[PDB]
C-alpha cells in the first residue's frame, strides 16, 4: 500500500559503501519486493527480489535483505563504482489477490564521484574550429571535493562537473564548461562565483 | 519483448496524442505509467483483460485501450500542458516480473513556434593543456535547442568512442528567467596530445534531436523543426 525511499540525492565516492533505505506498508503476508534500477535514458531493469524474510540477496555487489518486523528493505554495496549512479526504484508486490500491481517508492537518485589521485586544476581557453572567434573555457583536473557553481551573470553559462574516463591510460578528471558572447568575458573572470583551489593554473599564454 | 512508440513527441495544446505499446513476450498484464520527478513512477490504466482495460492512481485527463493480447494504447483527447512527462509501458505475467519498454518523452507545448534544431559547434584543444599535461579536450556545444530532447554522440574517425568522453547528465537553460527557454548541453572528448597533433585524425560530434514529425503543421517561414541530426566536425593540428 505505501512504500518510502530515501529523499533526494545521495552523493558517495567511488569505492566507499552506500545505504539506499525502503520501508513500506503493506496490509497483505505473501508480498514479492523488490529493486529496480534506471540507468539515464534507459528503461528501469530488475536488481534484486526476494519473497522471503531475513533471506540476503546478493547481485552486482549489491545486496538487500527483507527484514519484514520493521519493514525495510534497504539496498546495500560495500565499494561503489562509476557506473553506478542511477535512479533506484524500491517496489512492492502482494501475491495471490487477483489483480497484480506494483507499489513503488519515489526513487532515490545516488551519484558517484570520482577519486582523484593526482590533481592538478587549471582553466584553459578552446577556440572554435570553423570560424574561430566564439570561445569555452575549460576547468579541469581538480578533485571531487571542488564543488562547481553558476555565475551571477545571465549572458554567462556554467556546466556542472563531470567525470570521464581514458580506459588506456587508467587516468579519469572532471571537467566544467564556461562560455559567453559578451566582450566582457575572460577566462581568469570565469569561476570566481565557485569555490576554486588556490593552485588554479591560468595561462598567460 | 517491449517495444513503445513514438520514442518522442512534441504535441500541442489540446491536440489529440496515441502513444502505442507492442510486446513480442505474451503476458495477460499490461501497463501505462508516467514517470515524474519527486512523484516517481504511478499508474494512469492498467488492462488484466487481452480486450478492455482498468483505471489506476491517475486516470484523469487519459483514456487507455486494450485491442489485442499483444497492443495495449494510450490516448489522450485534449493534450494538456500537465501531460509533459516520460512514459513508461510495462507488460507483466501475473507471477512474473514485469519487463518494460525505453518510454517516451511527451512535451505538450502552447506554440509549436518554440521547437528548434540545435547549432553544434566544436571547440579545438588548447595548446596550454597540450604542453602543460600532454592531454587534449575537445568541446562540443549544442545551443538554441526546444525542447531538450537531444542525444549526444563523438566519432572518432568513423566509429563511436566512449573512452575519455562525458556528456552533461541534463541540459541547461539558455534564458532560465523564460518558462519556453532554449538549452544548452555540453560535451567533453579527452585525447592524447599526439592524437590531437597528428592532422589526419578526425572528430565528429552528433546531435541527434526530436522535434516536430512528418504530419505536423508548418506555416512559419524557417526550416520546419523536425527530428533530425546536427552535426560538427574537427581534425588535428600541429
Amino acid at each position: 500500500d505505501s512504500v518510502t525511499q530515501t529523499e533526494g540525492l545521495v552523493t558517495v565516492t567511488e569505492g566507499l559503501p552506500v545505504m539506499l533505505n525502503c520501508t513500506y506498508q503493506t496490509a497483505y503476508s505473501d508480498v514479492a519486493f523488490f529493486w529496480y534500477v534506471q540507468y539515464l535514458n534507459e528503461a528501469p531493469k530488475l536488481l534484486l527480489r526476494s519473497s522471503t524474510d531475513n533471506k540476503r540477496t546478493e547481485h552486482q555487489g549489491f545486496h538487500a535483505t527483507l527484514h519484514k518486523s520493521s519493514s525495510s528493505f534497504h539496498l546495500q554495496k560495500s565499494s561503489v563504482q562509476l557506473s553506478d549512479s542511477a535512479l533506484y526504484y524500491c517496489a512492492l508486490s502482494p501475491h495471490n489477490t487477483g489483480n497484480y500491481k506494483y507499489v513503488f517508492g519515489a526513487g532515490t537518485r545516488l551519484k558517484v564521484i570520482a577519486h582523484i589521485q593526482n590533481p592538478d586544476p587549471a582553466v584553459y581557453q578552446l577556440r572554435d574550429s570553423k570560424s574561430s572567434d566564439k570561445s569555452v573555457c575549460l576547468f579541469t583536473d581538480f578533485d571531487s571535493q571542488t564543488n562547481v557553481s553558476q555565475s551571477k551573470d545571465s549572458d554567462v553559462y556554467i556546466t556542472d562537473k563531470c567525470v570521464l574516463d581514458m580506459r588506456s591510460m587508467d587516468f579519469k578528471s572532471n571537467s566544467a564548461v564556461a562560455w559567453s558572447n559578451k566582450s566582457d568575458f575572460a577566462c581568469a573572470n570565469a569561476f570566481n562565483n565557485s569555490i576554486i583551489p588556490e593552485d588554479t593554473f591560468f595561462p598567460s599564454p | 519483448a517491449v517495444t513503445q512508440s513514438p520514442r518522442s513527441k512534441v504535441a500541442v495544446t489540446g491536440g489529440k496524442v496515441t502513444l502505442s505499446c507492442h510486446q513480442t513476450n505474451n503476458h495477460d498484464y499490461m501497463y501505462w505509467y508516467r514517470q515524474d520527478t519527486g512523484h516517481g513512477l504511478r499508474l494512469i490504466h492498467y488492462s488484466y483483460v487481452a480486450d478492455s482495460t482498468e483505471k489506476g492512481d491517475i486516470p484523469d485527463g487519459y483514456k487507455a485501450s486494450r485491442p489485442s493480447q499483444e497492443n495495449f494504447s494510450l490516448i489522450l483527447e485534449l493534450a494538456s500542458l500537465s501531460q509533459t512527462a516520460v512514459y513508461f509501458c510495462a507488460s507483466s505475467q501475473t507471477n512474473s516480473d514485469y519487463t518494460f519498454g525505453s518510454g517516451t518523452r511527451l512535451l505538450v507545448i502552447e506554440d509549436l513556434r518554440n521547437v528548434f534544431p540545435p547549432e553544434v559547434a566544436v571547440f579545438e584543444p588548447s595548446e596550454a593543456e597540450i604542453s602543460h599535461t600532454q592531454k587534449a579536450t575537445l568541446v562540443c556545444l549544442a545551443t538554441g535547442f526546444y525542447p531538450d530532447h537531444v542525444e549526444l554522440s563523438w566519432w572518432v574517425n568513423g566509429k563511436e568512442v566512449h573512452s575519455g568522453v562525458c556528456t552533461d547528465p541534463q541540459p541547461l537553460k539558455e534564458q532560465p528567467a523564460l518558462n519556453d527557454s532554449r538549452y544548452a548541453l555540453s560535451s567533453r572528448l579527452r585525447v592524447s596530445a599526439t592524437f590531437w597533433q597528428n592532422p589526419r585524425n578526425h572528430f565528429r560530434c552528433q546531435v541527434q534531436f526530436y522535434g516536430l514529425s512528418e504530419n505536423d503543421e508548418w506555416t512559419q517561414d524557417r526550416a520546419k523543426p523536425v527530428t533530425q541530426i546536427v552535426s560538427a566536425e574537427a581534425w588535428g593540428r600541429a
